[PDB]
């Protein structure tokens, strides 16, 4: 089919990550918060911890893997 | 049935598929390497320095995208390596040769330069090996 | 298939299908042209999708192409039939036919009896055909300096794989001499590959 | 079965059965098989492909020795033989006149695409070859002769007429008389429909 | 209304459009067709003569041309195109007269005038032939067989064509001696030279093996019964719930028929034609073995025409049930013969059969089907072209040429009539000349050369002479070695003549409820 | 004259493969024949003249794929 190459493939990578990452930056130290997490189940989850937010749901990108 | 196919279009797509497959793989080559990361249609990412691992696991196409894995596998079995070389080598020779030479408009002398380049390559190798 | 969209089945009357057929003969005969002769480039041809074949032989290509057009059909099967004669001229008989069917048909319309234009392609054939056997002008293996021996060396020297062809000038004439089978129907024909030829390096 | 008796009818009759190993190669060599003269040519290559290498170059020499034995003489291979026939047969058209200048010239002009497209496939192409072909070929010499006052031959691994006049890369006389009829055939073949209809 | 006016034009639209390209006729002209059919069926089509009948058309106005095609062939056997292609010539005049404002009935009646004036001239030119002597029979067969499939096998087929009609020939000339009396039986095996004209009733009946009804005093019967047995005709008291119960009734079935086939063997009738009417299924599959065991030829539910051939030709009728032996209304055959040529093939010959001075039977033979075909169709028109002579004698030309001779000379009648129709017949009179032009039309490029001169030449050759499309060149067209019997075109004239005025007899098209 | 080119001219080219002298189509006679005998005539001058002017503007524009202008 098609592909991406040079810095075009790179731009998609580095942008998707830092587009997802700063979303997670809302929370750290005590002065972070508890990020609302609703997966496909519908349950609200509030976590300042990475593993919950990271392994439940993600805005889907090749970097999100 | 009435059908015919004309000249450059396949040759282009050949050169096209030839060099493109060569690109990341030749940058994945060497002490300073790169990585070829596929993104599956399902969303799974596949990162391998070997595009033969990438291309076979992704769309394989009627042009040399069909003819690159065959000669890669031909390069896979015999010695066991050079797997990344042939497609970066075949994509390397065809582009620079053909167009300028097909701009000089001829297939045949192009064919001979291979066997020409084959022996000198054998020569200076076997010499400076 | 150009022409009206209401009626079909090779039915335009007209020259539409006829021009289509000189076009239908063209593209089919066009395929052969770049495959024409051994110097004809080997044509990678995709039989289905991963199914693919690389063929510079017209007849082998003509096997692959399913003919909806009779033009396509009369060119294929006949060069397929000339392939079942020998196979020398497969790519040959194809190409000239693209022009001649416009040459064969056209003037029969213009009459001067319906039968005249056709033998003109038969007579000039026989003319050439008479001329054919008349030619040792180039390639004489009916005679020669060594005749068949140097003809071997020469036919070696044509295809020659090295400075050899000398020992292989004799081997080929051995092939007719080693096979005495004297092929049936009175032919003194000796199959060249029926010799025991045992390859050892 | 291994207890079965054996008789002499399976025994070969020749001067000697002698086992000769030369070039690290031993064959059972039946010397002068008596019922009929026999010969076998053991190739010697530098490697195995070399034997195949030399073998295909024999095949030119092989069939062409055999094919001229099939039917005598030959043509000069390639469309050069017809490249002279064109103006031969277009003059053979010209004096005929009327329809018979038309069809007979239409047939001879159609001959000429083969050699070019032959040389085209070899990248010796067209304008080069028509410069090569019937510039050699003449009405001044129309004659097949036995010889060349014109070079009417075309060698193809090449695309160009060459100097080898025993060359097996020129065709014999056989398929030529055939293929022309077949070339005339595919043309006259499509003539044949009478009236017209549509099954509907 | 407008619909009445348009539909006749719409008829003239679809109809006349068909009858025209129906002329490439003869010639090696135009590129061969692989016809994808109206349902999508790829069909390789050639030789318009059969392409006539082959043609699948819609609309009433187009199909009447197939109806027109069917008409001439069965009539003469010759000139399949001759009747249709002139419907192109007809609807030429028709529209122009409707464009002239001429009334449909007048244009209709104009068909009859030119027809009478046409059958006038075609007979005027035609040169009479003797349909008794072998000679023009051979000759009309010759040229027809010269236009048929086998020119080489036109030789032996000719006496087999000539003697066939001369078997059925009727005193002097008359329209008679049909092809129904002729029974053409394809015989696998043999060759076209081995095709055999047999005088008597031959059947296409193909039964088991050989030596079966090869004997002498072998009559060929028709039975509108079949043989009895328990579980054939006579009763079974035992019922089959059980394979053992199945066996004793079949055993009793076989054992009884074995006695009956003796009674057929002692009948003198070694071919029963066993009714396709099935009693239990009538003649048992257990019985067929037994009738054949007595060298009597019966195959299950014998082919119905053979039943009627034995009725018609031989006069055989059914008999009483074989239980009663036979009333011996089975016709008189002291020989019925199963002939294997090359030890192969099934042909029932009835020799010594009652034949009514007719039902000559050509046995068209060959080792192939094509071989039988090439024979069978060729002799057929040779049978026909002689049947043509017998029906209506002499000869005109062939390939449309003599019609231009009619066309020239009819315009003279179109000169005399001095009516609207004198113009109408005239509007048709030269519309006839389109045929050889359109015969030579379809092959090519740079078109216009021969067409008007395909007409002009004949008028230059005037009233006797014109161009002969088969051999080329101008002469008296009726014999160049180009002929069809005078029957063929006068048979061609009236039919298309007839069918077209129906279009004018149409007030308006309809569709049934 | 109401004739085919080809045949009529191939006739001539037959006649010009054969007699070749004056043979040519004669229009108001509607036929082909030796024209100078037939009185069909023109003084040889303009022919060469036309022949000179024939191949000339021919060999000129055949060297023209390039034509140049100004609007201004």
């Amino acid at each position: 089919a098609e592909v991406a190459r040079a810095q075009a493939a790179l731009a998609v990578n580095i942008s998707a990550a830092r587009g997802l990452q700063d979303v997670l930056r809302t929370n750290l130290g005590p002065k972070g918060t508890m990020k609302m997490l609703v997966s496909g189940a519908g349950d609200i989850k509030l976590t300042k911890d990475g593993n919950v937010l990271l392994h439940e749901m993600q805005i889907q990108h090749p970097t999100a893997s | 049935n009435t059908k015919r196919e004309s000249g450059r279009k396949v040759q282009s797509g050949n050169i096209n598929a030839a060099k493109t497959i060569a690109d990341i793989i030749r940058t994945c080559l060497g002490p300073k390497s790169m990585m070829k990361m596929l993104l599956d249609p399902m969303g799974g990412i596949v990162m391998t320095n070997d595009g033969n691992a990438i291309l076979r696991e992704i769309q394989v196409q009627h042009p040399a995208a069909k003819s690159m894995i065959e000669i890669s596998r031909t390069q896979d079995e015999e010695v066991g390596d050079g797997t990344t070389s042939v497609i970066i080598l075949a994509g390397e020779m065809l582009s620079v040769a053909e167009h300028f030479l097909e701009q000089q408009m001829h297939p045949t002398v192009v064919i001979s330069a291979y066997r020409k380049a084959l022996d000198d390559m054998i020569s200076t190798l076997k010499k400076i090996s | 298939m150009e022409g009206p969209l209401s009626v079909f089945g090779d039915r335009s009357t007209g020259e539409t299908i006829r021009s289509q057929n000189v076009m239908a003969a063209a593209s089919i005969a066009n395929i052969v042209k770049s495959s024409l002769g051994p110097v004809g480039l080997d044509k990678m041809l995709v039989d289905d999708i991963g199914d693919v074949t690389i063929t510079n032989d017209g007849a082998t290509i003509l096997k692959l192409l399913e003919v909806e057009h009779p033009a396509a059909k009369v060119l294929c099967e006949l060069a397929d039939l000339q392939d079942k004669e020998v196979g020398d001229g497969t790519t040959s008989v194809v190409i000239i036919a693209a022009e001649l069917l416009k040459n064969a048909d056209e003037l029969v319309k213009q009459k001067i009896h319906p039968t005249s234009v056709i033998s003109g392609y038969r007579l000039a054939c026989k003319e050439a055909v008479r001329y054919i056997n008349e030619n040792l002008i180039v390639n004489t293996d009916e005679l020669g300096r060594d005749c068949l021996i140097n003809a071997a060396k020469t036919s070696m020297s044509s295809k020659i794989i090295g400075i050899n062809g000398d020992f292989f000038a004799n081997m080929v004439v051995d092939a007719v001499l080693a096979i005495k089978y004297t092929d049936i129907r009175g032919q003194p024909r000796y199959p060249v590959n029926s010799v025991n030829i045992l390859k050892a390096h | 079965e291994g207890e079965e008796t054996f008789e002499a009818a399976m025994l070969g009759q020749a001067e000697e059965v002698v086992q000769e190993r030369i070039c690290d190669d031993e064959l059972i060599l039946i010397k002068n098989t008596k019922a009929r003269t026999s010969a076998s040519i053991i190739l010697r290559g530098a490697n195995d492909f070399m034997c195949d290498e030399m073998e295909r170059s024999l095949h030119d020499a092989l069939c062409v020795v055999k094919r001229v034995l099939e039917s005598k003489s030959v043509v000069p291979g390639g469309g050069a033989v017809e490249a002279a026939l064109s103006i031969y047969l277009e003059n053979y058209a010209t004096s005929m006149g009327s329809r018979e200048q038309l069809a007979i010239a239409e047939f001879a002009r159609s001959l000429l695409v083969i050699p070019n497209t032959l040389a085209v496939n070899a990248a010796q192409d067209s304008t080069d070859l028509v410069a090569k072909l019937r510039a050699f070929h003449n009405e001044a010499q129309v004659n097949p002769e036995r010889k060349n006052l014109k070079w009417i031959g075309l060698d193809l691994s090449n695309g160009k007429p060459r100097d080898n006049k025993q060359a097996g890369v020129f065709e014999p006389t056989i398929v030529k008389v055939k293929s022309l009829k077949f070339a005339t055939e595919a043309a006259i073949t499509i003539l044949r429909i009478d009236d017209l209809i549509k099954l509907h | 209304r407008d619909k009445p006016a348009q539909i006749r034009f719409s008829n003239i639209s679809a109809a006349k459009a068909v009858a025209d390209a129906i002329r490439t006729s003869l010639g090696p002209k135009g590129m061969d067709k692989m016809i994808q059919d109206g349902k999508g069926d790829v069909t390789i089509t050639n030789d318009g003569a059969t392409i006539l009948k082959q043609m699948q058309v819609l609309h009433p106005a187009a199909r009447m041309l197939v109806e027109l095609s069917k008409a001439q062939d069965i009539e003469a056997g010759d000139g399949t195109t001759s009747v249709v292609i002139i419907a192109g010539s007809l609807l030429d005049s028709c529209t122009k007269l409707l464009q002239k404002g001429i009334h449909p009935t007048i244009i209709s009646e104009s068909f009859q005038k030119a027809l009478e004036k046409g059958i006038e001239i075609l007979t005027d030119m035609s040169r009479p032939v003797e349909l008794s002597d072998r000679e023009t029979l051979l000759n009309s067969a010759t040229t027809s067989l010269n236009s048929k499939v086998v020119s080489q096998y036109s030789s032996l087929l000719s006496p087999m064509s000539v003697n066939a009609v001369m078997k059925v020939i009727d005193p002097a000339t008359a329209t008679s001696v049909d092809l129904r009396d002729i029974k053409i039986v394809k015989k696998l095996g043999g060759t076209i030279d081995d095709c055999e004209l047999v005088e008597g009733l031959v059947l296409t009946q193909k039964v088991s093996n050989s030596g079966i009804t090869r004997v002498e005093k072998a009559k060929i019967g028709l039975i509108q019964f079949c043989l009895s047995a328990p579980k054939t005709d006579m009763d079974n008291q035992i019922v089959v719930s059980d394979y053992a119960q199945m066996d004793r009734v079949l055993r009793e079935e076989r054992a009884y028929i074995l006695n009956l086939v003796k009674q057929i063997k002692k009948t003198g009738c070694n071919v029963l034609l066993i009714q396709k009417s099935i009693l239990r299924d009538a003649l048992s599959d257990l019985a067929l073995h037994f009738l054949n065991k007595m060298k009597i030829m019966v195959i299950k539910d014998i082919e119905r025409e053979d039943i009627e051939f034995i009725c018609k030709t031989i006069g055989t009728k059914p008999v009483a049930h074989i239980d009663q032996f036979t009333a011996d209304m089975l016709g008189s055959a002291e020989l019925a013969e199963e002939v294997n040529l090359n030890g192969s093939g099934k042909l029932l010959k009835i020799t010594g059969c009652a034949s009514p001075g007719k039902t000559v039977t050509i046995v068209v033979r060959g080792s192939n089907k094509l071989v039988i075909e090439e024979a069978e169709r060729s002799i057929h028109d040779a049978l026909c072209v002689i049947r043509c002579l017998v029906k209506k004698r002499a000869l005109i030309a062939g390939g449309g040429a003599p019609e231009i001779e009619l066309a020239l000379r009819l315009t003279e009648y179109s000169r005399t009539l001095s009516g609207m129709e004198s113009y109408c017949v005239r509007a048709f009179a030269d519309a006839m000349e389109v045929i050889p032009s359109t015969l030579a039309e379809n092959a090519g490029l740079n078109p216009i050369s021969t067409v008007t001169e395909l007409r002009n030449r004949h008028a230059q050759g005037e009233k006797t002479a014109g161009i002969n499309v088969r051999k080329g060149g101008i002469s008296n067209i009726l014999e160049e070695l180009v002929v069809q019997p005078l029957l063929v075109s006068v048979s061609a004239l009236t039919l298309a003549t007839e069918t077209v005025r129906s279009i004018l007899k149409i007030d308006d098209v309809v569709n049934t409820r | 004259a109401g004739f085919d080119a080809t045949n009529i001219l191939n006739k001539l080219r037959a006649r010009h493969a054969q007699g070749g002298t004056w043979y040519g189509v004669d229009i108001n006679n509607e036929d082909i024949a030796d024209n100078f005998e037939a009185f069909v005539w023109e003084p040889a001058m303009v022919r060469i003249n036309a022949l000179t002017a024939a191949s000339e503007a021919a060999c000129l524009i055949v060297s023209v794929d390039e034509t140049i202008k100004n609007p201004r």
